[PDB]
């Protein structure tokens, strides 16, 4: 069965085709009507809106150029960018168009009405072990395809995992999504799911992105992360620690594979080794599992959102809204000159 | 209980990433 590996070779050449030449400009401002905001991070919002000539909705990271370079997320932004445009896969979400004016810089993704994981999982409280495992299965070939392409993540969290239509997972956010080969050093993330080498500064690899997934397996079962505090300070200090203790109600199963991943030791911890992504797909949690079939999404989703519409929000939290402003002259311009 | 206490804690919403 190493059709995936032949699969996994033409994936590669088709995104070196688009990460060596990449898309430019496909769009411009006064082709949407902005609607509302859907969510917000760090930096800059994702608004639903109406693109004129279609009718059809997407969803618009809008960046402050003056933010992105106050905050130094210029090489960040223009790897979210390159890498998104290139990259195709069933659990990677859509960039649909690009473009920048005087001030900001847009990335017009498909439409995910099906709202975050975290809402869901927080409204919930916690998800089953099937349920959780659906999810799980879809990361994990995610992170096979992205990592095979020389590609870190480094931003996992319920918070970035939207349901589409169907219940199927779309990963969002490359905003610290690097193509690196050997070892990188940024200290970036999310608190919670920060892999140990990353907050001893050590350096660290791919691997950094299987830690994290421990994380966001343990967090949808359990309801809650390994590892949480108040501060992010202490957070690191358990993180760091390794100390992990599980819910009574955690399957034999799933607290072996999560010792496995919640590995501080890099020659240990699963999808780190020589087997490498094998170790994972062929673990015991993950029997039940028909690989071909999620990517296939011929599932049954466990769980499909409430349809009300193509431009229905009500699978997301409200937030305030803000004109979105556009210079007279123009910002940055050299800085991102290939945006 | 350790519900309990995550869900008295500050860090129940949506968390930001960081960049430091
Ligand atoms: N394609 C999408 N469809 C629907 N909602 C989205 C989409 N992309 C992002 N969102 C919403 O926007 C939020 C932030 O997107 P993100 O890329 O993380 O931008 P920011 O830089 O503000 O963090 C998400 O957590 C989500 O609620």
């Amino acid at each position: 069965q190493e059709s995936v590996k032949e699969f996994l070779a033409k994936a590669k050449e088709d995104f070196l085709k688009k990460w060596e030449t990449p898309s430019q400009n496909t769009a411009q401002l006064d082709q949407f009507d902005r609607i509302k905001t859907l969510g917000t991070g760090s930096f800059g919002r994702v608004m639903l809106v109406k693109h004129k000539e279609s009718g059809n909705h997407y969803a618009m990271k809008i960046l402050d150029k003056q933010k992105v370079v106050k905050l130094k997320q210029i090489e960040h932004t223009l790897n979210e960018k390159r890498i998104l445009q290139a990259v195709n896969f069933p659990f990677l979400v859509k960039l649909e168009f690009s473009f920048k004016d005087n001030s900001n810089l847009y990335m017009v993704m498909e439409y995910v009405a099906g709202g975050e994981m975290f809402s869901h999982l927080r409204r919930i409280g916690r998800f089953s072990e099937p349920h959780a495992r659906f999810y799980a299965a879809q990361i994990v070939l995610t992170f096979e395809y992205l990592h095979s392409l020389d590609l870190i993540y480094r931003d996992l969290k319920p918070e970035n995992l939207l349901i589409d239509q169907q219940g199927y997972i779309q990963v969002t956010d490359f905003g610290f999504a690097k193509r690196v080969k050997g070892r990188t050093w940024t200290l970036c993330g999310t608190p919670e799911y920060l892999a140990p080498e990353i907050i001893l500064s050590k350096g660290y690899n791919k691997a950094v992105d299987w830690w994290a997934l421990g994380v966001l397996i343990y967090e949808m079962a359990a309801g809650y992360p390994p590892f949480f505090a108040d501060q992010p300070i202490q957070i690191y200090e358990k993180i760091v620690s390794g100390k992990v203790r599980f819910p009574s109600h955690f399957s034999s199963d799933l607290k072996d594979l999560l010792r496995n991943l919640l590995q501080v030791d890099l020659t240990k911890r699963f999808g780190n080794l020589k087997n490498g992504v094998n170790d994972i797909k062929n673990h015991k949690w993950f029997a039940t599992t028909d690989w071909i079939a999620i990517y296939q999404r011929k599932v049954e989703a466990p769980f499909i959102p409430k349809f009300k519409g193509p431009g229905d929000t009500s699978n997301f939290d409200d937030y305030e809204e803000e004109e979105i402003r556009v210079s007279i002259n123009e910002k940055c311009g050299k800085e991102f000159t290939e945006f | 209980t350790t519900y309990a206490d995550f869900i008295a804690s500050g860090r129940t919403g949506r968390r930001a990433s960081i960049h430091d």
